[PDB]
DNA sequence: CACGTATGCTATAATGTGAGTCTGACGCGG
DNA sequence: TCCGCGTCAGACTCGTAGGATTATAGCATACGTGAG
């Protein structure tokens, strides 16, 4: 994003800033759900070779 | 791209010749004498008659195409069991036939445990009562509502209704995502755990060392009486096969043989304790 | 200006921004969207009037006959909620339709006048849904929650690469109706373009035109921009549009008059384009070789024989030019079509569609949709008007309409569902448009291409199903069946309509057991949106881009609420002040601002309503009473922020807190906390189960009554007034004259529900808020729900925290708690869970529910009574039995051993076994209620039969205290209309209140009065009858149960749970913890004051989790409670009232620019005291999402506490009275109970029951299943050595069943051994390939 | 099988076998009665069609949907799958003398030991137990040991304590990445429902205790105990088997 | 001989069908 | 070499819910086995 969070926490986000961080947090928690996968069936192809 | 099994039987019928009266009459005399190529035409040229019973069939119990096959053997009894003396035209004769052996058919392979047909038609009555009571009561029929309007036994409507409840799949998930089918959760009941069979084997295992710790006379007339050393489960007076030979001496000896044995439960620590059990 | 409730207990308010809109009612979308599906409208097309006009009238094949709706009614509800609820039956109203069966002559044309038949038919019965929101579904209570789809209309997308490494955008088209077929416009890499019907197989889009009757040139006219070329003498001349060429190379020398303006060969700029077009230049002379290659538009021929000398969009040469001339032609229409901006797409599909007419493009189309069967004519005319051109099949909807017509650009919104000519020619044109650059492509994930169906519209097509299933039964008995003696009801079936609703209600995806642990889960599971589900996404569908958060879900959306989880980002709680346009989209308040200065005028604008005008920060500063305070605001536009002058200004968030939802909005310092923590917190809040004492929050926001109030759970006072009787069951309140009816009996009684079940087995308790002889308004807390404080939502219980690490105790965010907190009973918590008994009927024999038990010890049968049913009040413990049953055995056919057993004891006791209803194993608690459901005909129970007894019984005492009370209050108005003009006081209460039917005055306005009460008074003696009529018939009344079953009996047992290590807790922002030890008070770290903490939670689970609101939650709970310890120590001392409203008033008044004013004073001494016992416990503050309290304020708030600035306490260790040798924060956070209490989680197998297949055992602590040991799990014990770990795991622990048992005998004999076998699982694998007609052998050694 | 209900449940291979031999029979039938060939050509199709679906259904193109419109599944799709019988009941299965609960610290623990419930030790040890009292002739048989167990007799604990003295318990964090995810440890049987954890093998399991849950397993054998005390030993497994670090550390 | 189960026949003429779409990726075969 | 086809996609946990859906005709002779 171009615009980047000026603030802090212990300033306290405003409105803009915390609703522009929603994007990067949501994709970390949807990053973990998701290429755990990918990563699990790396593990799985890796086992059955070896 | 014609691929489909039902297309393909469909586009094979409409390429058949449709038939008139008087061809109908001239075909049904040689077809009933016995003609070869009079039955076959009758028949392909009837074939549409049966797909159009067929296509008002479906979303009942089985496929398009396995209705039309059944309700094809309908208009094949139809040809063989034609009066074309009668004035009375075909297609209204061959629509009974293939309306009956459908239906039959519907009533027999549709369900999974086979339902026997006597039972489908008291069914039949008791759901269109049913119907009938839905339409003027706003709530719906109960079992006693349908039997005081058929004058028949609760009982026997409860029965009929039991019937009606249909199957569920085992292989099917139900945790909505295929988290667990629900075979995973039914368990083999037939099957005892490991630990109800190892309590078997050691009451198995103590009788033999219990029978030979009574009198030789006792055990001799206890076990072969239950079956337990024997081979046969026998009775008070069948003991008498073997060398006993009686009726009171065998009941007195039974008997003696048990009561030894209580104090032999009451001493290591039983009786009371495993009368719960 | 304060209500009664809140003159009690004042929340202090941090807030600084006046908020000019007031939180709506929170479950407003559920309510409005089913009351207009049930709705009765003459007109307006919603819910079941739209569905049967949709359908209706259904007129026969033959067309003699025709059924015709006239109108509908729904019964009222047979059972109440609460019926329902308990008897496990779908609360739903009968539906009465009113139908015509009208018939033709079929000699006469169209003669009307044979038969009408008209009567009232039986079609299903809806669930209704309850005053909260929710539906009650087989005794369950469940939310339908409203779904999120793609909007109908046309939607313009693109594949950015994806297809052919080549890397070509391909732009397509898509219109989306509501119902009916889709049409898929496309390009290809060869710039062709394509139709799909209904996503098959690839047509030329110029097929489509021609089946719609488009000649050849008429399709070019549409597209293609005419050029002229006249042939003048000999050489060739072209009619000029100045600009065309524009940005082209010049191929020749342009001269013009006589004077050459452009070079062959040079690029035309702008000086050229504007010199030729004000030189007004409308011939230029051209080579005949330019020519070569241009599109003739219309078919030219010869005059002279009449042949075609050239077919419409055919490439011209040299010759054909040659011919055209010598023909007698000097003008050629070509096609303008220069590349760039007006591209030949059209032309070139034309080229490559193999169809010359309509009925060649017709038999294509049809030939599409079903290959194989040949064309007819009438067969392809019916087919292709039948996709998008029928009334019946086809409907964009008016949403589909608007969005279309406005994605045209269009004047006109309203319009047909079905497809004109002219709009399939504006998509493609668009379509082209766009290919062409003058063109954007719509957004999918614009929440202005997301629509939501709630319930109504969701119903209604469940309905819409029913209705058409049963049109083709209808329509085919009409055909078949003599007209006259047949009428309407035998055709109808209900059970077709009734079974795609019940369908919906209960099998669907979107209606869900409704999530109760507490009220914040409950409203929030109310207005959840869902993009999954049928018509929807998919887990496999479902990408990154969809879930990430949007730009628009700006006010419409939370950000911060969504399920961390597989589900992250399809499900999305609706944002605070959000709600539904007209047509569904999401739409969000703004304050207009006109002429700079910003009115309270407030406009909901939806998604791209929202793009066009620029919206200020609600941050922004407003100058008292007019414009903007600063020069440069900042405000968004276009989807994103920055500085804007205050002229260009169009409007301003309407609240701080309209971006964040319900549930986030309830976190105090969300402000200082990070996103991701802030989810998991909104979300843990829901988890929080509801303690024995509800607390209040000290540290809250102000959203904490809003939710308490709205959710439902608490009973609120519609009418006021003064409460004349108050009971630990009951709230009755006399009415006000103002607010009450001279009509009925103004005094309202509110029942209140004592300690029931939830749906998690949790505890839902009313309890009485106000006092005997409490004055009341509209809108006053009567009652406070399960998690509420006196109308506040209190989820849990604030506690003195301390940060700092103890012994190890608090190492991975592990909890150290103060014995403390166990004995203050604070964190107990009630369940309450419902086991039911079943008596069934078996090919053997009927079961019966006898206290007579074969194999029982007395102690057990003690707590049953004469039926076999235990006790009320009764304590039971695991394995004590509940509801005695034995399932009779037919020909048991025991062994020797069992013989020999049977005959030791001769305790034979009858055919019979034990299948009774025990309590599950280590659950305890006390039986609360017990409920018997027979059948009819069977013979009642003796403990049934008290059971109705006591029901009945206490029916009368209720109806009798309805009358009376009714009575009393009514003859009280009679006396005081008397007194109006006939003075009769002592006169009038001698004689007796029976005998007043007598008593009147003069035929004034006052005797009619008194015809109203006295009318009033036999209305409800009448009412008294058939309502006791009603109570006595459902009381007596037999239930229809399941097939099989003869009698239920339903045991309620509530059970107390002690908090204890290994129960999980949480705060407000998202920091979680499992108790590890309860710490004895002498050794908790204890204040200069001698006071110990409560709790003592670790420092280092903060700066990693980056939620620093708990810390100034922590600061501001401790100044909140500094200054309820002062009001404390002031009621311990008595004191003035004159010195307490001081020091409240300089407390409530402190903030730097505190929004809430509190002019104590008007407050009379009683409401003081009364307010200073409640404030002692701790003052409750509020700090408004986004608008909190400042580290200044809550400094200032601590000094006048007397508490520390820094709000670190020099704290003593318990243990060694030895001081802690650096100052340590200490406050209070308010900590909540989550559902997962170690009680439940714990679980353990040596031995159980076995699968029926795999022999493997069963999972699930309900199924007493052994843990899975997964391929993860095994490959542990392959990289170690463990190869008999291994083994074990796989054969004697799981399938192995000889070797099971074997081993099982041989640990009791101590011997350790395994002795393994092969695994049932693969004998099964093996059986299954050979069934596959694979020959799998075992080969021998 | 009958569901309790009364109710029977039954594997869709009924349905698609049932589907073959109505079919096939018909097809005798239709043979028997010298059927017109285009009518005997349909019912070969549609025998084709049902052994098709009976072997791999969804293969042969549209799947044949059952009961609720899911598609029937077939021989193939019972060994295929993920679900299979491979990945599901044959390279992992679920296990007996296993049990879970919440994790909590422990540490007063030494690192080769973990808190026990004694509720939870009492059941995954009972043919212990029960081998230990008839030993002590402390029980008569299984049955009387059983119901001292059930009764929870106070000489049952000190017996309980005597079995599982140096014997060791494995303890799983889901997911298990890599074998360090099973551990083996002494344990010591606690008042309380949840597990104790050391917490410097916490770094191995990934383990926080804001609820985790860990499988505990019992290794019945005497193979199965030396393996757990000698390889899979929560002290012997100090470095890790990817880099030459230690991973267990105070933190 | 009664009870359960099954195969039989009905004569106005009627004779052609009919769900949900959209993941993104990769590796062969025609 | 371009494009329909078909095989892929982490590990454990618990809590669940629904049996819902559907229509078939009615009656006589024949086929076959079990009770008194
Ligand atoms: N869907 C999930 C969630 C968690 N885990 C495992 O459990 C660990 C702990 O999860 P969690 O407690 O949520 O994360 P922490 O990093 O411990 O953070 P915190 O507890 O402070 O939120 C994860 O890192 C991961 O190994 C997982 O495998 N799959
Ligand atoms: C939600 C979730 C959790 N877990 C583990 C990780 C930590 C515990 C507690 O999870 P919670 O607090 O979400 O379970 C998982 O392993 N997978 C999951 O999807
Ligand atoms: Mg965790």
């Amino acid at each position: 994003i171009e615009t980047p969070i000026t603030a802090n926490f212990r300033e306290g986000l405003n409105v803009l800033q915390y609703f522009i961080s929603t994007h990067g947090a949501r994709k970390g928690l949807a990053d973990t759900a998701l290429k755990t996968a990918n990563s699990g069936y790396l593990t799985r192809r890796l086992v059955d070779v070896a | 791209r014609v691929l489909d099994a039902t297309q393909l039987y469909l586009g094979e019928i409409g390429y058949s010749p449709l038939l008139t009266a008087e061809e109908e009459v001239y075909f049904a005399r040689r077809a009933l004498r016995g003609d070869v190529a009079s039955r076959r035409r009758m028949i392909e040229s009837n074939l549409r008659l049966v797909v159009k019973i067929a296509r008002r069939y479906g979303n009942r119990g089985l496929a398009l195409l396995d209705l039309i096959e059944e309700g094809n053997l309908g208009l094949i009894r139809a040809v063989e069991k034609f009066d074309p003396e009668r004035g009375f035209r075909f297609s209204t004769y061959a629509t009974w036939w293939i309306r009956q052996t459908i239906e039959r058919a519907i009533m027999n392979q549709t369900r999974t445990i086979r339902l026997p047909i006597h039972i489908v038609k008291e069914l039949n009555v008791y759901l269109r009562t049913a119907r009938e009571l839905s339409h003027k009561l706003d709530h719906e029929p109960s079992a006693e509502e349908i039997a005081e309007q058929l004058d028949k036994p609760v009982d026997d409507v409860s029965r009929m209704l039991r019937l009606n409840e249909r199957i569920t799949s085992v292989d099917t998930p139900l945790g909505g995502d295929s988290e667990k089918a629900l075979l995973d959760i039914l368990a083999d009941e037939k099957e005892n755990g490991p630990e109800d069979t190892t309590q078997d084997d050691d009451m198995k295992q103590s009788i033999v060392k219990w029978l030979f710790e009574l009198n030789a006379k006792q055990r001799e007339v206890l076990a072969r009486r239950f079956g337990l050393l024997g081979y046969e489960a026998a009775t008070l007076e069948d003991v008498g096969r073997e060398i006993g030979l009686t009726r009171e001496r065998v009941r007195q000896i039974q008997v003696e043989g048990l009561r030894r044995l209580r104090e032999i439960l009451q001493t290591q620590g039983l009786n009371i304790e495993a009368l719960f059990l | 200006v304060y209500s009664y409730t809140e003159k009690k207990r004042i929340r202090k308010d941090f807030g600084k921004r006046p908020q000019v809109l007031d939180v709506p009612y929170l479950l407003s979308i559920q309510l409005d969207s089913f009351q207009k599906f049930i709705e009765q409208d003459p007109e307006g097309q919603y819910g079941l009037e739209a569905a049967f006009r949709s359908v209706f009238p259904i007129q026969s094949y033959s067309g003699n006959s025709e059924l015709q709706y006239v109108s509908y009614r729904l019964g009222e509800p047979v059972f109440d909620v609460q019926e329902c609820q308990i008897r496990g039956v779908t609360y739903s109203a009968p539906l009465r339709v009113k139908l015509r069966l009208v018939i033709y002559e079929r000699e006469a044309p169209e003669g009307t006048v044979k038969d009408i038949k008209e009567q009232e038919v039986y079609m299903g019965e809806i669930p209704l849904m309850t005053d909260n929101g929710t539906f009650v579904i087989n005794g369950t209570e469940r939310v339908i929650v409203s779904q999120l789809h793609r909007s109908p209309g046309v939607f313009f997308d693109s594949d950015k690469g994806k297809t052919h490494s080549s890397g070509k955008v391909l732009y397509n088209a898509r219109i989306i109706p509501y119902r009916g077929s889709w049409l898929d416009f496309e390009f290809d890499p060869k710039d062709n373009l394509f139709v799909r019907i209904d996503r098959r197989r690839k047509l030329p889009a110029t097929i489509i035109l021609r089946a719609l009757n488009y000649t050849t040139e008429q399709i070019l006219d549409l597209f293609f921009e005419k050029v002229i070329f006249e042939i003048r003498d000999n050489k060739l001349q072209m009619e000029l549009v100045p600009e065309r060429l524009r940005g082209e190379t010049a191929s020749f020398d342009i001269e013009a008059n006589g004077k050459v303006y452009v070079e062959k060969g040079r690029r035309i700029t702008a000086r050229h384009i504007r010199q030729l077009e004000k030189d007004d230049v409308k011939l230029i002379e051209v080579p005949v070789e330019y020519i070569a290659g241009k599109v003739v538009a219309k078919d030219y021929i010869d005059e002279s024989t009449g042949e075609l000398i050239c077919a419409a969009n055919m490439e011209l040469s040299l010759d054909l030019l040659a011919k055209l001339s010598q023909s007698g032609h000097k003008r050629i229409e070509t096609l303008f079509t220069n590349d760039l901006d007006h591209g030949p797409y059209i032309s070139e599909t034309l080229r490559v569609d193999p169809t010359n007419d309509r009925l060649s493009a017709l038999v294509e189309i049809y030939r599409m949709m079903r290959p194989g069967e040949p064309p007819t004519r009438e067969a392809a005319e019916s087919l292709f008007e039948n996709l998008f051109f029928s009334e019946d099949r086809y409907d964009l909807s008016a949403v589909g309409r608007m969005k279309f017509n406005r994605s045209l650009l269009r004047e006109e919104i309203e319009g047909s569902g079905i497809l004109s000519k002219d709009d399939i020619i504006d998509v493609m044109k668009k379509l082209i448009d766009i290919r062409n650059g003058k063109g954007e492509v719509d957004d999918i994930d614009h929440l202005g291409n997301r629509r939501i169906r709630s319930v109504g519209e969701m119903a209604e097509n469940q309905f819409r199903v029913g209705l058409v299933r049963v049109e083709r039964a209808v329509k085919e008995r009409l055909s078949l069946g003599d007209l006259d003696t047949l009428m309407p009801q035998d055709m109808i079936n209900a059970k077709p309509i009734s079974a795609a609703v019940k369908e919906f209600f209960g099998s669907s995806q979107l209606s869900q057991f409704m999530d109760q642990n507490n009220p914040l889960s409950e409203i929030t599971h109310k207005r959840r949106i869902s993009a999954l589900g049928p018509g929807g996404l998919t887990r496999e569908r479902a990408g990154f881009e969809v879930r990430d958060v949007h730009p628009t879900h700006y006010g419409r959306v939370c950000p911060i609420e969504t399920p961390e989880g597989p589900n992250i980002g399809l499900i999305n709680s609706l944002s605070v002040y959000a709600q539904t346009n007209e047509y569904g989209f999401l739409e969000t308040p703004y304050r207009k601002v006109t002429d700079g200065v910003v009115t309270d005028e407030i406009h909901y604008l939806s998604a791209i309503e929202e793009g066009n005008y620029v919206i200020a920060q609600a941050n922004s500063n407003l100058d008292e009473e007019g414009h903007f305070v600063e020069d440069l605001v900042t405000c968004r536009s276009k989807g994103e922020s920055s500085l804007f002058s205050r002229d260009q200004v169009d409007y301003m968030d309407v609240s701080t807190q309209q971006v964040v939802s319900v549930g986030a909005s309830l976190i105090p310092f969300l402000e200082h906390d990070d996103a991701n923590r802030a989810l998991m917190g909104a979300n843990m809040q829901r988890q929080a189960v509801p303690t024995l004492r509800a607390d209040k929050p000290l540290v809250g926001t102000g959203m904490e009554r809003a939710v308490a109030v709205d959710s439902g759970v608490t009973a609120v006072a519609k009418r006021g007034g003064v409460v004349q009787y108050v009971d630990a069951s009951r709230i009755v309140i006399k009415v006000n004259e103002d607010e009450m009816y001279p009509g009925e009996a103004g005094i309202d009684i509110y029942n209140l529900t004592k300690y029931t079940r939830s749906n998690q087995n949790t505890c839902i308790n009313q309890m009485p808020c106000v006092s005997l002889g409490e004055p009341v308004e509209r809108g006053d807390v009567l009652a406070d729900g399960p998690s509420t404080d006196l109308g506040e939502l209190a989820l849990g219980q604030n506690m003195r925290v301390a940060f700092m690490p103890w012994n190890g105790y608090n190492f991975e965010d592990s909890i150290l708690v103060s014995e403390r907190v166990v004995q203050e009973d604070r964190f107990t918590t009630i369940h309450i869970q419902e086991l039911a008994c079943v008596s069934r009927d078996t090919k053997l024999g009927p079961e019966e529910i006898t206290a007579d038990i074969p194999n029982v010890g007395e102690a057990a049968l003690s707590k049953l009574d004469e039926s076999g049913i235990v006790y009320i009040g009764a304590e039971v413990t695991g394995g004590d039995i509940l509801v005695g049953k034995v399932t009779p055995k037919g020909e048991t056919q025991l062994t020797p051993e069992e013989k020999l057993l049977r005959a030791i004891f001769g305790e034979k006791a009858s055919d019979v076994k034990d299948s009774s209803l025990r309590v599950p194993n280590g659950v305890s608690g006390t039986v609360i209620d017990v409920q018997v459901f027979t059948r009819d005909g069977v013979e009642k129970d003796k403990r049934a039969l008290e059971i109705e007894e006591m029901q009945l019984k206490q029916a009368k005492k209720d109806l009798s205290e309805e009358l009376q009370i009714l009575e009393a209050g009514l003859f009280s108005r009679i006396r005081a209309v008397l007194v109006a003009g006939g003075v009769e006081a002592e006169k009038l209460d001698k004689l007796p209140r029976d005998r007043w039917l007598e008593l009147g005055l003069t035929d004034e306005e006052k005797q009619n009065q008194l015809e109203q009460l006295a009318e009033q008074y036999d209305e409800l003696k009448h009412e008294f009858e058939k309502k006791l009529e009603a109570k006595r018939r459902k009381i007596t009344q037999g239930d229809d149960l399941a097939p099989g079953v003869l009698k239920i009996v339903k045991v309620y047992l509530a059970v107390k749970r002690r908090i204890q290590p290994g129960d999980k807790m949480a705060g407000r922002h998202g920091n979680k913890g499992v108790i590890s030890k309860i710490n004895p008070i002498e050794d908790m770290p204890y204040d200069e004051n001698g006071t110990p903490v409560d709790i003592v939670l670790n420092p280092l689970g903060v700066p990693s989790r980056m939620n620093i609101g708990q810390i100034l939650e922590t600061h501001l709970g401790m100044a909140a409670k500094g200054i309820g310890d002062k009001i404390n120590a002031m009621l311990k001392q008595q004191q003035e009232v004159a010195k307490l409203r001081e020091f409240i008033q300089r407390a409530y008044d402190l903030g730097a620019d505190v929004r809430q004013k509190v002019d104590l004073s008007t407050f009379s001494d009683e409401e003081v005291m009364r307010l200073a016992e409640n404030l002692r416990k701790g003052m409750p503050i509020a700090t408004p999402v986004f608008d909190g309290a400042k580290e200044a304020e809550i400094k200032e708030l601590l000094k006048l506490g007397d508490l520390p600035t820094s709000g670190q306490i020099r704290l003593y260790d318990g243990r060694t009275g030895e001081q802690f040798e650096r100052p340590v924060t200490v406050g209070y956070m308010y900590m909540l109970k989550l559902n997962h209490l170690v009680d439940d989680k714990m679980h353990a197998r040596s031995t159980g029951s076995y699968s029926l297949v795999t022999q493997q055992p069963l999972g699930g602590k309900a199924q007493f299943g052994g843990q899975r040991f997964g391929e993860m799990e095994v490959w542990a014990l392959e990289a170690y050595g463990a190869a008999y770990t291994l083994q074990e795991m796989l054969t004697v622990k799981s399938d192995d069943v000889n070797g099971r048992t074997k081993m099982y005998k041989n640990i009791v004999d101590g011997n350790h051994q395994m002795e393994p076998g092969m695994p049932e699982s693969f004998n099964v694998l093996l059986k299954e390939i050979r069934s596959l007609g694979i020959n799998i052998e075992l080969e021998d050694e | 099988v009958p569901l309790d209900g009364g109710r029977f449940a039954t594997s869709d291979l009924n349905d698609l076998y049932r589907r073959v031999i109505n079919r096939n029979n018909r097809l005798k039938r239709l043979l028997d009665l010298a059927a017109p060939d285009i009518i005997v050509r349909n019912e070969k199709r549609m025998l084709q069609e049902a052994v098709d679906a009976l072997l791999d259904n969804g293969r042969r193109g549209r799947a044949i949907t059952g009961s609720n419109k899911r598609p029937l599944k077939s021989l193939a799709d019972m060994i295929k799958g993920k679900q299979g019988r491979f990945r599901q009941n044959l390279l992992g299965k679920r296990v007996d003398y296993s049990g879970r609960s919440v994790i909590t610290v422990g540490p007063y623990l030494r690192l080769h030991q973990c808190g026990l419930p004694k509720k939870m030790a009492l059941e995954l040890f009972k043919p212990f137990i029960y081998g230990k009292l008839e030993l002590r002739g402390l029980a008569t048989t299984i049955k009387a040991a059983k119901k001292m167990v059930e009764r929870e007799e106070a000489v049952v604990w000190d017996i309980l304590d005597e079995v599982i003295r140096e014997h060791p318990v494995l303890l799983n964090r889901a997911p298990t990445l890599h074998r360090l995810g099973i551990q083996a440890f002494e344990p010591v049987l606690i008042e309380g429902k949840a597990i104790q954890l050391h917490p410097l093998v916490c770094a191995a399991y990934n383990a926080d205790f804001d609820g985790d849950q860990m499988a505990v397993h019992v290794p019945l054998t005497l193979e199965a105990q030396l393996e757990a005390r000698a390889l899979m030993m929560s002290t012997n497994n100090i470095l890790s088997p990817a880099n030459g670090e230690p991973i267990i550390v105070p933190s």
